[PDB]
């Protein structure tokens, strides 16, 4: 008893986009099905639902650009998502409603990221320690798409750190920081090293950081 | 159109308790009510429909009530696994569908005042002619916190962005980032950078500062 | 021999929109007129036909269909719709030559209810009263209702404190048709 979603992925505004979701203890053409996105950080939002008899219906915002669509051969719902844009950034849903009794089957989610940015590396900075307990970090800036992990002294140091979620700048660039406390008594005898690994650039920098 | 307020934005509450969320209705919907789970980075699993009845697999704890406007999903012992958020959903009218906003469980603490630290521009970032600054609130708990950005004593607005951790797998606090980006002709336009953190764990705001070129 | 509009436009009991009531209208007159020129209706649209000259038509036979449904959906009771009541209740024909009369019923009726499940939409005048539960998988559900397995008809939950919007509406369909037959409907 599963939905599996798939067909997410990077697109530019104004693209084209596909997602197709299979479905194993039900029958799709025997049931509501319906599509519902979760903003970063936002709650879930209706997209579109198709009736069993074939009637479909649209969330305002999207109207005239997405179509949910079926194959009954495979049982599996369609979304086919045109003109993005970047509004529409948001991990996709399907669902099957079984209304009174609650919708009761969802899919795994599919990630669907419109954006007019080039893939770019970060820009490691220093966040220095200054003048009992004394904190560092690195600022991760300027990077595209998503993905970036960060480490201390290749590993060996994780007591303290804080790596926080990465920030959508108005350029369409992430950013983020992450921070590590330690005792001052250190600061000269100890080195401290970050290490960013940013995969989609093919980025890997090591940043000493130093009073 | 049928619009649905979930009440606590945000219930702290420990292992053990009896953990009561509300759901709220803007027309009488009967029972037509269903709640959900949802860990975060994973989907959403339902737990309570028709407003009372139990989900298969859903443990025994949750409980479901209301008729109306008001429902209830009651938790009897919170377990560790049953800190996430809790969405209501009505299906009186479910062709345009309705969810609530949310209510998220975190784990209850003692109060913990934030250690505050201001961090200048690199050099290197200079170079480039942008200049960010960095406010960290180190380990803090209620999550509830207030970061006021001063230059010159100007207080600052529209160009910060900040960030803030889950609650930490240790101590159950909080840390929070606030960035403050500006051009390098502007950033040596000014000489005092303040950071102002008001917070329920400290009396009086404190205030971290430098003086660019110091 | 007058018709008997009052027995259908008056009745003290109206049916739930999934079984419909129709009554059949044969041999008598109709001043349609005290339908039209009442004030009294939220909803009165004509599609086949124009209200003022239905006095001076004669049809073969009239049918008068109605039941209750919520002021949201009374929308749907239109040649063309889509939507719940549409596809699994009550359907019109895309080639409709008729009159749909709506008026907002919420002091005598604020029990009904309409299908939710079906597996293909409604012909134009088909009326389902099956209460089989119904096989959302390929499991046979056997009077059984549980998961793939959902009774069809849901409860309008209908409450006087709600916006109109969701308040209980009474409707009326008449349907016009003429026929190479020995018209007994004439208005006058």
């Amino acid at each position: 008893v599963q939905l599996v979603e798939s067909g997410g992925g990077l697109v530019q505004p104004g693209g084209s986009l596909r997602l197709s979701c299979a479905a194993s203890g039900f029958i799709v053409s025997s049931n509501y099905m319906t599509w519902v996105r979760q903003a970063p950080g936002k709650g879930l939002e209706w997209v579109s639902v198709i009736y069993s008899g074939g009637s479909t219906f649209y969330a305002d915002s999207v109207k005239g650009r997405f179509t949910i669509s079926r194959h009954n051969s495979k049982n599996t719902l369609f979304l086919q998502m045109n003109s993005l844009r970047a509004e529409d950034t948001a991990v996709y849903y399907c669902a099957r409603d079984a209304q009174n009794y609650g919708m009761d089957v969802w899919g795994q989610g599919t990630t669907v990221t419109v954006s007019s940015a080039s893939t770019k590396g970060p820009s490691v900075f220093p966040l220095a320690p200054s003048s009992g307990t004394a904190a560092l970090g690195c600022l991760v800036k300027d990077y595209f798409p998503e993905p970036v992990t960060v480490s201390w002294n290749s590993g060996a140091l994780t007591s303290g750190v804080h790596t926080f979620p990465a920030v959508l700048q108005s350029s369409g660039l992430y950013s983020l920081s992450s921070v590590v406390t330690v005792p001052s008594s250190s600061l000269g005898t100890q080195t401290y090293i970050c290490n960013v690994n940013h995969k989609p650039s093919n980025t890997k920098v090591d940043k000493k950081v130093e009073p | 159109d049928i619009q649905m307020t979930q009440s606590p934005s945000s219930l702290s509450a420990s292992v053990g308790d009896r953990v009561t969320i509300t759901c709220r209705a803007s027309q009488s919907i009967s029972s037509y009510l269903n709640w959900y789970q949802q860990k975060p980075g994973k989907a959403p699993k339902l737990l309570i429909f028709a407003a009372s009845s139990l989900q298969t697999g859903a443990p025994s704890r949750f409980s479901g009530s209301g008729s109306g406007t008001d429902f209830t999903l009651t938790i009897s012992s919170l377990q560790p696994e049953d800190f996430a958020t809790y969405y209501c959903q009505q299906s009186y009218s479910t062709p345009p569908y309705t969810f609530g906003q949310g209510t998220k469980l975190e784990i209850k603490r003692t109060v913990a005042a934030p250690s505050v630290f201001i961090f200048p521009p690199s050099d290197e970032q200079l170079k480039s002619g942008t200049a960010s600054v960095v406010c960290l609130l180190n380990n803090f708990y209620p999550r509830e916190a207030k970061v006021q950005w001063k230059v010159d004593n100007a207080l600052q607005s529209g160009n910060s962005q900040e960030s803030v951790t889950e609650q930490d797998s240790k101590d159950s606090t909080y840390s929070l980032s606030s960035t403050l980006t500006l051009s390098k002709a502007d950033y040596e336009k000014h000489k005092v950078y303040a950071c102002e953190v008001t917070h329920q764990g400290l009396s009086s705001p404190v205030t971290k500062s430098f003086n660019r070129g110091e | 021999n007058l018709c008997p509009f009052g027995e259908v436009f008056n009745a003290t009991r109206f049916a739930s929109v999934y079984a419909w009531n129709r009554k059949r209208i044969s041999n008598c007159v109709a001043d349609y007129s005290v339908l039209y020129n009442s004030a009294s209706f939220s909803t009165f649209k004509c599609y086949g036909v124009s209200p003022t000259k239905l006095n001076d038509l004669c049809f073969t036979n009239v049918y008068a269909d109605s039941f209750v449904i919520r002021g949201d959906e009374v929308r749907q009771i239109a040649p063309g719709q889509t939507g719940k009541i549409a596809d699994y209740n009550y359907k019109l024909p895309d080639d409709f030559t008729g009159c749909v009369i709506a008026w907002n019923s919420n002091n005598l009726d604020s029990n009904y209810l309409y299908r939710l499940f079906r597996k293909s939409n409604l012909k134009p005048f088909e009326r389902d009263i099956s209460t089989e539960i119904y096989q959302a998988g390929s499991t046979p559900c056997n009077g059984v209702e549980g998961f793939n397995c959902y009774f069809p008809l849901q409860s309008y939950g209908f409450q006087p404190t709600n916006g109109v919007g969701y308040q209980p509406y009474r409707v009326v369909v008449l349907s016009f048709e003429l026929l190479h037959a020995p018209a007994t409907v004439c208005g006058h």
